[PDB]
């Protein structure tokens, strides 16, 4: 969960992986791995194991070894490191690898969520709300917005 | 009725109306709040130390930027609240009114008129801490004082810009003595300040009783910080004073301050530092006191016109920023081994040891002379005060020198007997009360014993106290010229004639 | 010093009379700024019936 | 500047402290010294890398303060630390502690951006040698010998005319000595520093030494900085052959300074947390100051008293950094003589018995016997009626009146101050004129004749004036 | 004694600021009705206009 | 420490399996003030004093496994 060890990971992920294009390919392999630790017996059995060799062994082995050899010999790398203990850190950091690479997004304020990928501000944003259509903001629609301006307002009711 | 219109006024005020905004945070997530130390996330890079106004107003100033990692604090009640709560961010630390308006105004340490004063007399807003004036921006003011002991001045006169340590005695008055100080100050009706932390409400109350008892009570102001004043806030008040203190120093007026219980700021930084889980200097507090009292201790600026921008900048105000610093030195046993007392001790432009002995055996003025050493000195003693001020250390020698004779049982000599006549008898002369003002027309009163025959005259401590007070009578009888004297305050033998014939009135005054 | 106190008390008491008196105006301007900051539309039909 | 063209670096990783928790251009690291000059908000930031540590992540520190910025950053790397305009042009012209034009632009003459790092010579380089020193102070350079190109421990309290005698040093180190006379200070009183600009007019000779000052509120690095650039200066003067002799302010500021230093490190510092190598910095220090080949690298040794420490690893080091011991007499200031200070405790180490041999083993060592002579003649013979005391003890009291009066002598300082001309003195007229005269010759020479009067022609020809 | 009544003014008028405080408290209730009474998703489309 | 590579973990993707750098010279790992974490020099001899680049035989006493610290 340090994710910094996994930072060096996701580093080597875009790096060797995307270099191998395993950023996607071991996005697949990686996916299967988080599936492996996701196995709770494989969690229940996660660490009793002194030999990390035993771990990568029963790991690729158990799970079905969808990891690359970059991830099998890397399975020696992190498994041996035992930093393999934390799967998702560099998984969301790899999601941050390809995704950060691809980043365009949005966040709905005073609205039900948006997340419309906007490479630029207001780019897909004003295009979305303008594009609304939706325009309802349903989650945060009214009480949230009207309590936003009226939030500032009660903030004036600070005068009491 | 009466204030109903205010509602409209408020409505008028609230007429500014409102809007929602900041669609994208603009806010964090206060990851793990622990006792106001919040592991915290979101809205990361910023002004370091930004006080971020969280729920309530709480503006959490945390200058600790780990890469990526937040944790934060502000003085206040974090106990009920929970972690993760999105970080509500004011942009930075703040400024309370910057102005000279306060006079003797009363408040919380925030300036919150915790007096219930409601009073704000200061302009605008004042952020706390600042550096001293440059060359000839600070330049020595010699402006003296005789503070309520004649000896007050007599030992070490001074002027604006100065900071002298005076060691102090627990439960001895060296707070109440330290209290006994202000006599001439309230009398001074001149620009000064004082600060206190962790304060005691009784001492507060009765203190105030004295404040009214103090004639002035408005001659200077202090905000107040109590037993809950944050170790932060503890560190804060010293920073605080400069804020509008400029509106004297920058005003070119003498700024002047008083800080005490500085230890509170220190171990404040300790339970801070250990609380910070941060290795501090010894006593669990970081060694910043150097810098903390470098930055802190720097400010004192004697009146000087390379404050040429002070106040109006300079609309002259081309003028002399005067900042006179008021230290408070005390410790159990008065321990200098404190690295604080060590380095801090070094910075002192004067160092006064207070002797628990005098007021201990009871002699009302207790202090430790010559163990008390201040660099400013009787330079500020005016020509006569300049003139007559000499013999002090003499009996400090002589009397005490006379003292040495006892070391051999029955060792004394009539000459030495005169060294206990001057030494011990002239020792019998001096006193300063539990509450002592000092006249400094009393300056004459001093110069008598040598100047008058008062060395001999009324030599009986019965007649010294008594018959001398009967010379205060002779003032009642004749004190016409003292007008021209305290007016004068300087050595002129022409007076000294009136000093002899004065001593004749002392015969009349017995 | 003793005497003035009682009078001051009476003054505050009148402030209480005029206070309750002011309750009216507070209901009034209360609804008033309610519509103002409503800042969307004003239906005065709904009676808050504030004191 | 050096490079630091290119802005280099990157973020300041964890934003805490002037030392860098910082992303540099991670591959980029200089010499830890080798500077990194960023933009500090508005300001251009700079840190010589405090740590050499990889990933462009190393401590890199400065005398300032960091609040307000982002952990993000980029910081240009000034390939050189230490290189700052330096040379002898600065003389008289006000350098900041930065060397910056301290005054209205004090414009200490901009010179080689010159590495501070100037340091020890070869065994022979600055003098494998010994070089003695005196400027001929009226009663004084006669009194003590000295070694050229160095520094000697100064103990004395007050009323020195240290500025006066400095004018005698202007009248010497500038005048009666040619070798480039430089000096610097730090940690003073503001308008009293400005009053040392007043004094700088008193000597008026301020032109010999750039004005560079600390103003003690300067942070610990700020406080401790200026020296080695000072060696980029003697890298003129001594190196300029015009022997570097520069006056040295503050040890307590320096002693405690290195304390605050190794403290800030959090390192196992010296004992009581002081700078562990501060003494080794003294090896580099005297390593800098030598009567040199180049020009005598000399320094006025006077210490901000590291609390005037007892046994004072400073005085321990300042002993043996004192070729001559020192005392100043409020009593000779109570004697008030043109010789107003304490000859007691003030003399060169090896002068009398050897190394002058008799020259001072007779004139000066026998002179020290005379110190016993008015010592117990004045003192002992003072105890009771000196009628017992042979008039020699009263001609040791004419050693006092007469001779000690001769000690009182006009001063090249007092010229530069009161006009009392003074001189580069000739101890021959001491070793003879004052030794023979003060002892046996012309003992009829009045005190006054001798008093405030220079060598035995001024004291004894003032005895022609009597 | 006089200063006492002075505080009766600071406090009297202060309480005037109190009943003020409660005053636009209950007003703030009236504005809760002002969202209740006469609110419009049209106005919400005016915020949508604020896009 | 180990993760620092990420480039030789980029290697180690294979090069945790891939291997075999043992040599009297692997890199000085960490340079501060003559103390460098350092690589290669697998078995090296007693405090083995390693004639340093433009510099003396450099000694590392007890084998620091990962990156031998040096003098
Ligand atoms: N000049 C004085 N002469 C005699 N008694 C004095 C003097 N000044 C103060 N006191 C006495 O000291 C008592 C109050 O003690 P206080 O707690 O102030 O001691 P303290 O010395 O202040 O301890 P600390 O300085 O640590 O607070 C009072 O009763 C007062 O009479």
């Amino acid at each position: 969960e340090f994710i910094t060890v996994a930072r060096p990971y996701a580093k080597a992920a875009f790096d060797f992986a995307v270099e191998h294009q395993s950023v996607e390919r071991w996005q697949d392999m990686l996916a299967f791995a988080a599936e492996v630790t996701k196995n709770e017996q494989m969690a229940e059995l996660l660490s009793g194991a002194l030999a990390p060799e035993t771990l990568a062994e029963s790991f690729i082995a158990v799970a079905g070894e969808q990891l690359d050899e970059n991830g099998q010999n890397l399975i020696r790398v992190m498994a041996e490191n035992g930093r393999l203990n934390a799967l998702p850190d560099v998984l969301e950091q790899f999601i941050h690898l390809r995704a950060v690479s691809e980043a365009t997004a949005e966040v709905d304020v005073i609205s039900a969520a948006a997340l419309s990928e906007q490479q630029l501000a207001k780019i897909s944003a004003a295009m979305e709300k303008r594009l609304s259509r939706k325009v309802k903001l349903n989650a945060k629609i009214d009480k949230s917005v009207m309590a936003g301006v009226i939030i500032r307002a009660g903030d004036m009711v600070i005068d009491g | 009725q009466l204030n109903s219109t205010e509602i409209s006024e408020l409505i008028k005020q609230r007429i500014a109306q409102f809007n929602v905004v900041s669609e994208a945070h603009n806010e964090g997530t206060i990851v793990s709040v622990s006792d106001g130390v919040i592991r915290i996330h979101g809205l990361a890079d910023a002004m370091q130390g930004e006080m971020i106004s969280l729920p309530g107003n709480r503006y959490a100033i945390a200058l600790n930027l780990e890469r990526d990692s937040v944790g934060a604090v502000v003085m206040g009640p974090y106990a009920d609240l929970a972690e993760g709560m999105k970080v509500k961010a004011t942009g930075r630390i703040l400024e309370v009114p910057v102005g000279r308006g306060l006079l003797g105004r009363v408040v919380n340490t925030l300036g919150a008129p915790i007096d219930g004063k409601g009073p704000l007399d200061h302009d605008g807003f004042s952020a706390v801490e600042a550096i001293a004036p440059g060359v000839i921006e600070r330049q020595s003011v010699d402006q003296p004082v005789q503070t309520g002991y004649k000896a007050v001045d007599s030992m070490i006169p001074i002027g604006r810009g100065q900071r002298e340590l005076i060691i102090g005695d627990r439960q001895t008055g060296k707070t109440a003595l330290a209290i006994d100080a202000i006599i001439n100050q309230r009398d001074s009706g001149i620009k000064a300040i004082y600060v206190a932390i962790g304060q005691k409400a009784s001492t507060i109350s009765n203190v105030v009783r004295k404040l009214e008892e103090h004639g002035a009570l408005a001659n200077t102001i202090v905000v107040v910080a109590t037993a809950s004043e944050s170790a932060a806030l503890q560190y804060l008040a010293p920073y605080a004073g400069a804020a509008m203190g400029e509106y004297f120093r920058d005003r070119g007026e003498d700024a002047l301050i008083i800080y005490d219980d500085l230890s509170k700021q220190a171990v404040a930084y300790r339970q801070i530092s250990l609380l910070l889980r941060r290795p501090p200097g010894r006593e669990a507090f970081p060694g910043d006191v150097f810098y903390l009292h470098s930055r802190l201790l720097e400010r004192a600026a004697r009146v000087n016109a390379e404050y040429v921008e002070a106040f109006t900048k300079g609309e002259v105000k081309g003028k002399t920023g005067s900042l006179t610093a008021l230290p408070i030195i005390e410790t159990q046993a008065g321990d200098v081994s404190a690295f604080v007392p060590t380095n801090v001790i070094s910075i002192t432009d004067g160092q006064i040891f207070l002797e628990t002995n005098l007021f201990n055996a009871g002699i009302r003025p207790a202090v430790n002379p010559g163990i008390s050493v201040s660099r400013v000195g009787g330079a500020a003693q005016t020509k006569i005060m300049k003139k007559l001020s000499g013999g002090i250390r003499t009996a400090l020698a002589q009397y005490r020198e006379l003292a040495a004779f006892s070391q051999f049982a029955s060792d004394l000599d009539d000459a030495t007997r005169n060294q206990l006549d001057h030494g011990q008898k002239v020792t019998e002369l001096l006193k300063q009360k539990q509450y002592a003002p000092m006249s400094v027309a009393q300056q004459s009163l001093v110069l008598f014993a040598a100047e008058r025959g008062y060395l001999a005259d009324v030599e009986l401590s019965k007649i010294g106290s008594f018959e001398a007070a009967l010379l205060a009578y002779v003032d009642r009888d004749h004190a016409p010229l003292m007008q021209e004297i305290n007016q004068t305050g300087g050595y002129n033998d022409e007076i000294e004639g009136k000093l002899k014939g004065i001593l004749d009135s002392f015969k009349a005054t017995q | 010093q003793a005497e003035i106190e009682a009078e001051r008390k009476r003054a505050r008491e009148e402030l209480r009379k005029q206070v309750a008196i002011l309750a009216v105006a507070g209901a009034e301007k209360i609804i008033e700024r309610s519509v103002d900051e409503a800042a969307n539309s004003d239906i005065v039909d709904k009676l808050v019936a504030e004191l | 500047h050096h490079h630091h063209h290119g802005m280099a670096t990157g973020k300041i990783v964890q934003v805490i402290g002037a030392v860098v928790d910082v992303e540099f251009p991670q591959d980029a690291v200089p010499r830890v010294y080798d500077a990194l000059e960023v933009q500090n908000g508005n300001e251009r930031l700079v840190l010589e890398v405090q740590q050499q540590l990889g990933g462009g992540i190393v401590r890199t520190i400065a005398m300032g303060s960091s609040d307000g910025l982002r952990r993000g950053l980029d910081v240009k790397d000034l390939e050189h630390p230490i290189e700052v305009p330096v040379g002898k042009a600065t003389l008289g012209r006000i350098m900041n502690v930065l060397g910056e034009p301290v005054d209205m632009k004090g414009e200490i003459g901009e010179e080689e951006r010159w590495a501070i790092h100037r340091a020890a010579p070869s065994y022979e380089e600055l003098s494998n040698s010994q070089e003695l020193l005196e400027t001929g102070i009226k009663v004084i350079d006669l009194m003590a010998p000295f070694a050229k190109g160095g520094k000697v421990g100064l103990f004395g309290g007050a009323g020195v005319g240290k500025t006066v005698n400095m004018m005698e040093l202007i009248r010497n180190i500038a005048i009666e000595h040619s070798g480039y006379s430089v000096f610097a200070g730090v940690g003073e009183r503001t308008r009293e520093g400005n009053d040392f600009y007043h004094e700088m007019t008193d000597s008026n000779v301020i032109d010999k030494v750039s004005l560079v000052y600390g103003q003690m509120n300067e942070p610990p690095g700020n406080r401790l900085r200026v020296a080695l650039t000072g060696l980029t200066m003697a890298e003129k003067f001594r190196d300029e052959g015009r022997d570097v002799l520069l006056f040295v302010d503050n040890i307590y500021r320096y002693t405690l300074a290195g304390t605050e230093v190794s403290a800030l490190l959090g390192r196992m510092p010296s004992a009581v947390g002081y700078q562990p190598t501060l003494a080794e910095e003294m090896g580099v220090l005297q390593e800098r100051i030598t009567s040199t080949k180049t020009g005598s690298i000399t320094s006025v040794q006077a210490v901000y008293v590291p609390a005037d420490d007892l046994t004072d690893p400073s005085p321990a080091t300042t002993f043996a950094h004192l070729d001559a011991t020192v005392v100043l007499s409020r009593q000779i200031a109570s004697l008030g003589i043109y010789p107003a200070v304490d000859p007691l405790d003030s003399t060169s180490r090896q002068l009398d018995p050897l190394v002058v041999g008799q020259e001072h083993y007779d004139t000066a060592r026998g002179v020290q016997s005379i110190l016993q002579r008015y010592q117990e003649l004045k003192d002992i013979i003072a105890i009771l009626g000196m009628d017992e005391l042979s008039e020699e003890d009263k001609l040791v009291v004419a050693r006092a009146r007469k001779i000690q009066r001769f000690l009182s002598q006009p001063f090249f300082v007092a010229e530069v101050f009161t006009g009392s001309p003074g001189k580069y003195v000739s101890l021959k007229d001491t070793i003879r004129g004052f030794k023979g005269i003060m002892e046996g010759e012309y003992d009829h020479l009045p005190e006054q004749a001798f008093y405030m009067v220079g060598s035995i022609e001024e004291a004894v020809e003032k005895a022609k004036k009597l």
